[PDB]
């Protein structure tokens, strides 16, 4: 288990899945073209997992880009790192998808996805070892939303053995483009509670109060916010791009942070939050990873209970006073912590810090507190469903109200499901 | 389902419109008809003015 295939749907998909791919090769030493200009060895070592090795010793990403348009894929091929992808990889439709997610997963994406497969299929092939998928998309849009969970049925359909991870951006009135983002979200909600081994809840309600509060950004754009997805993108991913003596793949981390099935969507957290000269002492890199204002999805930790958590650190450091802090926040906050799973707070070490900062750590929590993010995306929805508001657009696709009620009740039922284990 | 819907907008759209616009055509016809009939009537009348001028004489 090695290679990893990386997918990306729709704008936001596109989007912060370009910055993605901007990051990760910087930290590989891949240049716009695709060559290695690096000095460490331990940039090469464990390429394989997100690069392929081409004719000349050129490095192409595993990536495959998915939009029901083509603007946004175009804009990708232009901006700076665009040339490194593979150009079949590039699978697009032309009429889009109106930010509806009927249109996504059963009529525009349905004349589509068959040749987004073939292009996995094509990826999955010629690997060693796949140990498994990760997408990144929007669940308030059409293509991300709709498409990418059709995608997530169909691959778990042809590979129901690897595993299927996702970046998940959640839509929130602040950082609105239409009215029918929870409408696509608890649709898209529903599909990643059965498909899904985690999905990491990116809420961009988050984002731009991360942006806005505690950066000083007065007018934050989407460059704003993606900017902080990417550094969590690179520190989650971190441990499967280095070493430093870890044995771990996507299935030995899903098994140790996922004790329910259905509970496996995360809230991701970075330290430092940037848009610096004094680097972080390691006290204050483990206190501002556990601050709620540090955390990428708007849920405050302290009204739920950590199941599991995840937190690895980058940078020259001593792992002893690592141990030390954390060691401190667990045993000085004890009740936020579930009794009921021994040592569920686990701690690595990457040495290799990220681009511009001295040392950094990416925080992984599986919390119930996330379910104040279900809830308040379920409080939006029925504000529109119980007057059957803006329905017309999904129904003249062919859906039913049925459908929608469904997904209503499965979110409801996630909700008390993190609800149940939060009293225990 | 989707397919079938639109099928059928367009299905009723259509039928409605040929049985108005066949409605209209009976109705026009109908209506320059009657008042046709009605000026017919008048050179009926005409024609036993005519006559009882000549059979009174
Ligand atoms: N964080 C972030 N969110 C985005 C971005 N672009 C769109 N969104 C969000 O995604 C939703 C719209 O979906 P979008 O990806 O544009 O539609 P799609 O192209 O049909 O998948 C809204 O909730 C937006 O707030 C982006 O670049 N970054
Ligand atoms: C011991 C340590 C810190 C390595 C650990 N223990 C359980 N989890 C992790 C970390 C991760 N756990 C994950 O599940 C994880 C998910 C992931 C990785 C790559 C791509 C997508 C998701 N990434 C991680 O870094
Ligand atoms: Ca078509
Ligand atoms: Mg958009």
């Amino acid at each position: 288990m090695r290679e990893i295939v990386h997918i990306q749907a729709g704008q936001c998909g596109n989007q912060i899945g370009a910055k993605f791919w901007e990051v990760i090769s910087d930290e590989h030493g891949i240049d716009p073209t695709g060559s290695y200009h690096g000095d460490s060895d331990l940039q090469l070592e464990r390429i394989n997992v997100y690069y392929n090795e081409a004719t000349g010793n050129k490095y192409v990403p595993r990536a495959i880009l998915v939009d029901l348009e083509p603007g946004t894929m175009d804009s990708v091929r232009s901006g700076p790192f665009g040339q490194i992808f593979r150009p079949d990889n590039f699978v697009f439709g032309q009429s889009g998808a109106g930010n509806n997610w009927a249109k996504g997963h059963y009529t525009e994406g349905a004349e589509l996805v068959d040749s987004v497969l073939d292009v996995v299929r094509k990826e999955s092939e010629s690997c060693d070892c796949l140990q498994g998928f990760q997408l990144t998309h929007s669940l308030g849009g059409g293509t991300g939303s709709g498409m990418g969970t059709l995608l997530i049925s169909k691959i778990r359909e042809e590979y129901p053995d690897r595993i299927m991870n996702t970046f998940s951006v959640m839509p929130s009135p602040k950082v609105s483009d239409t009215v029918v983002e929870p409408y696509n979200a608890t649709l898209s909600v529903h599909q990643l509670v059965e498909n899904t081994d985690e999905t990491y809840c990116i809420d961009n309600e988050a984002l731009y109060d991360i942006c806005f509060r505690t950066l000083k950004l007065t007018t934050p754009t989407y460059g704003d916010l993606n900017h902080l997805v990417s550094a969590t993108m690179s520190g989650v991913t971190t441990c499967l791009r280095f070493p430093g003596q870890l044995n771990a793949d996507l299935r030995k981390l899903a098994v140790n942070m996922v004790p329910f099935p259905r509970l496996h969507f995360f809230m991701p957290g970075f330290a430092p939050l940037t848009s610096q000269y004094r680097a972080l002492t390691v006290p204050e890199l483990t206190q501002q990873m556990f601050d709620s204002k540090n955390m990428m999805a708007a849920c405050d930790p302290r009204h739920g209970r950590y199941l599991t958590v995840a937190a690895i650190f980058r940078g020259r450091m001593s792992m002893k006073e690592v141990d030390e802090q954390m060691l401190n926040v667990q045993n000085k906050n004890s009740s936020y912590f579930v009794e009921w799973i021994p040592n569920n707070v686990k701690t690595a070490v990457c040495d290799i810090p990220p681009r511009g900062l001295k040392m950094s750590a990416t925080f992984i929590g599986n919390s119930t507190a996330i379910q104040e993010l279900f809830k308040r995306i379920s409080e939006q929805f029925t504000a529109m469903f119980r007057r059957k508001a803006f329905l017309h657009w999904y129904t003249g696709e062919g859906m039913d109200e049925m459908e929608f009620t469904e997904a209503e009740s499965n979110m409801n039922d996630l909700v008390s499901e993190y609800q149940q284990y939060q009293d225990a | 389902k989707a397919i079938e819907e639109n099928n059928n907008f367009i299905k009723m759209a259509k039928e409605k419109l040929a049985q108005k616009m066949e409605s209209n055509k009976e109705n026009r016809e109908a209506h320059l008809a009657a008042m046709l009939e009605r000026l017919q009537e008048k050179d009926k009348h005409a024609e036993e003015v005519r006559k009882n001028k000549e059979l009174k004489e």
